[PDB]
RNA sequence: GAAUGCUAUAAUAGC
RNA sequence: UAUACCUCUGCUUCUGCUAUU
RNA sequence: AGUAGUAACAAGAG
């Protein structure tokens, strides 16, 4: 990074304003989609052997079809009872 | 949230049924250009691709040459590789398992359903035999 | 020392099938001591690893004059019944 | 020893222009990649389970020869004195910030040796190379 | 095909044990018949000079309640097996290890031997393998054509010698009874291609992970390949 | 007058 | 019911990936 | 009560 900006810095045009946007990127995962890595595999494998190209290609197809476990659940609590029940992410929708 | 907002931003794309395992599929690639500054998932694949085409002129031969040492890697990789990670999900159990444990049940289960690639020690004929083990009518494990 | 929660709740069952691993590894290793720093190579059974190493082993031994007749007899009708 | 048969000079107060440099941590007996460094570890401590004769063997039977003449009649377990030959044999090469010092028995001080602000002149025991000199 | 014809002759022991040794080398069994009679024969020819051939406690040779062989059989032991058997006895009778893998070692004689079946002159075969060992291991080279050059201190007796001879020429006589000879004569190469093919499951779910304005995957594939996206 | 590429149970960084 | 004023447990009540190696 | 803070603990188990 160093050598990077140094590189950079002195190329600026004389006159010119060199300007650096310290820059996050928002929703990263959220937002990139499988099958556009999928493409990926597919572009930069081009020249290897049609075994490799599928073996790569495997990967961003089970995400493009992938499926997210919930975890625990909800705990729900009766305060004059005083007790307490885990719903299992299953039985979400056995309540109102 | 994650499962809310991952489809949030891509409800405007294509949304159908999975005819494999029966879900809900949505794919907002090739889709709706934004209208307004709210996170976008529409990616448009020729820019994806114009965008790999540029850095490939700029790197001439990279990326066949990864691909190449990627592949040899491949071939020199055996399936002791997949124990150096932690919890993984164990499909057996259901619950998460030490990669070393979790792998042990899958070769185990495997063996059951007539899958001894992973026997040949190279990752390739383990990882065959996975995309395989799909096409299995009932899939039987041990339980103790 | 081991966080002995697992005693409580049905996973008990693991400890034995780990018990046994480490019994048919820790025995593997008393056969070959390299096993330990150099990760072993081969398709075929760790039986069929083991055997041959001790059934060698044996051989050298009574050759060598480390083991006795008596004891090479033993040897052998042990690793025969394998 | 090294510490131990070293002379210190003066500390220096200046700016000092500190390079991120890849160099090696520790002096090594002899160097060789991981693959052959294994190779030689099995020839000294497990013969029998040493696998294909490799011609590197031959290359370093003074080094082996030597070790196992020096680990002969100890008690320690095979598994320590492997890591321990390994530690000697193979190469811990990493990038560090350095100014005018590269050669390992001055990169194992390189925390007393300067700082972006300030200079400590030490000499090292034992022996330097004609090499780096 | 030789398929058929190695069940009959040689027994499931000999089949395997040279199955696995193909394997070890990444070579298939039924793609390459040619390649895994030859170490049928290599196998099965070793096991016949060790069969019957035991020490006695004194250390004198002996044809046959006793455990202890004059030979040691290491063609046919899986690789990392074999290769310890060789340092063992090296490193035990101590003398150097042979850099390349040999096939017998004799108890009696303390010395390596390398086994070799030739197709033209057994005295020619002798010389070509001699470029490599020179004197690590005691060559015993045989052919088909009842031809046999062993070295200048050669162990196997006369009785013994014929034995080899017998089956060598049984099988080969064999092989053009039922006109499978011609098979092993002609030249069989095939570089042994990594493939990896998928199932129907996997297929079906990479043809519906694709973007939007493609039918399948082979569609969405060949436009990657071809089409030029500029501007 | 240069190199030698790796591969922890800690901690940090980003997801 | 009971043994139980007993017995067992104190990350195992789901802790990931990639780098610094 | 309190800790704490988008959901828990304020013992769990035979
Ligand atoms: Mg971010």
């Amino acid at each position: 990074l160093s050598n990077a900006v140094a590189k950079m810095l002195s190329n600026c045009p004389p006159g010119g304003i060199s300007m650096t946007v310290t820059g996050d990127n928002t929703k990263w995962n959220e937002c990139l989609n499988p099958r556009i890595f999928l493409a990926m595999t597919e572009r930069i494998t081009r020249d290897s052997p049609i075994w490799f190209r599928d073996f790569c290609s495997i990967a961003p197809v089970l995400f493009s079809n992938k499926i997210a476990r919930l975890g625990k659940g909800f705990m729900i609590t009766s305060k004059t009872k005083r007790l307490k029940a885990q719903i299992p992410c299953p039985d979400l929708f056995s309540i109102p | 949230d994650t499962v809310i907002r991952t489809h949030e931003y891509s409800n405007k794309g294509k949304q159908y049924i999975s005819d494999v395992t029966g879900c809900t599929m949505v794919d907002p690639t090739n889709g709706p250009l934004p209208e307004d500054n709210e996170p976008s998932a529409y990616a448009q694949l020729d820019c994806v691709l114009e965008a790999l085409d540029r850095m490939d002129e700029e790197h001439p031969g990279l990326f066949q040459a990864a691909s190449q040492n990627a592949m040899e890697t491949l071939m020199v990789t055996t399936v002791d590789k997949l124990t150096q990670g932690r919890q993984t999900f164990d499909w057996t159990v259901c619950r998460n398992q030490p990669a070393a444990t979790a792998l042990n049940t899958t070769i185990t289960s495997f063996r059951l359903n007539d899958l001894n690639g992973a026997d040949k020690g190279g990752l390739i004929p383990f990882c065959q035999d996975i995309i395989d083990s799909l096409d299995r009518p009932e899939m039987t494990f041990f339980s103790v | 020392k081991r966080n002995r929660s697992i005693l409580n709740t049905d996973q008990r069952n693991m400890i034995l099938e780990e018990q046994c691993y480490a019994k048919c590894c820790n025995l593997f290793e008393a056969c070959f001591n390299s096993a330990s720093y150099r990760k072993p190579v081969g398709q075929h059974s760790m039986l069929e690893a083991m055997a041959h190493r001790l059934r060698m082993d044996a051989r050298l031994d009574y050759e060598s004059g480390r083991m006795s007749k008596d004891d090479f007899e033993k040897a052998m009708a042990h690793l025969g019944e394998i | 020893m090294r510490l131990d048969n070293a002379t210190w000079g003066r500390i220096t107060f200046g700016p000092v222009e500190r390079v991120r440099k890849r160099v090696l941590l520790n002096p090594l007996t002899k160097e060789m990649p991981p693959d052959e460094a294994s190779n030689v570890i099995m020839e000294i401590l497990f013969p029998k389970e040493a696998g294909i004769p490799r011609e590197s063997t031959w290359i370093h039977r003074e080094l082996i020869k030597e070790k196992r003449e020096k680990l002969k009649g100890t008690m320690i377990t095979p598994i320590v004195l492997a890591y321990m030959l390994e530690r000697e044999l193979v190469a811990r090469r990493r990038f560090l910030p350095v100014a005018g010092a590269t050669s390992a028995e001055f990169i194992e001080m390189l925390h007393c040796l300067q700082g972006e602000n300030w200079r400590q002149i030490y000499h090292p025991g034992g022996n330097k190379l004609t090499e780096s000199r | 095909s030789m398929d058929t014809f190695i069940t009959r002759n040689f027994q499931t022991t000999i089949i395997q044990k040279a199955k696995n040794t193909m394997a070890e080398f990444s070579e298939d069994p039924e793609l390459q018949p040619a390649m895994l009679f030859n170490i049928c024969v290599h196998l099965e020819v070793c096991y016949v000079i060790s069969d019957m051939n035991f020490l006695d406690e004194e250390g004198k040779a002996y044809t046959a309640q006793n455990l202890r062989p004059q030979y040691e059989v290491i063609e046919g032991m899986p690789r990392t097996i074999a290769w310890m058997v060789q340092r063992s006895l090296a490193q035990e009778h101590g003398i150097e290890t042979p850099k390349y893998l040999a096939d017998l070692f004799d108890y009696k004689t303390k010395r390596f031997i390398e086994v070799g079946i030739t197709k033209g002159l057994a005295d020619d075969y002798f010389w070509k393998k001699k470029e490599k060992l020179g004197n690590s291991m005691e060559l015993m080279i045989f052919s088909y054509n009842q031809d046999y050059s062993l070295s200048n201190e050669s162990s196997l007796d006369e009785e013994g010698k014929g034995r080899v001879l017998s089956r060598l020429t049984e099988l080969q006589a064999e092989l053009s009874l039922k006109n499978l000879w011609q098979v092993l004569i002609g030249e069989e190469d095939v570089e042994k291609g990594i493939d990896f093919k998928l199932g129907q499951t996997i297929s079906r779910l990479r043809d519906i992970s694709v973007p939007a304005g493609f039918s399948n995957f082979e569609g969405m594939r060949s436009y990657i390949d071809n089409i030029d996206p500029k501007g």
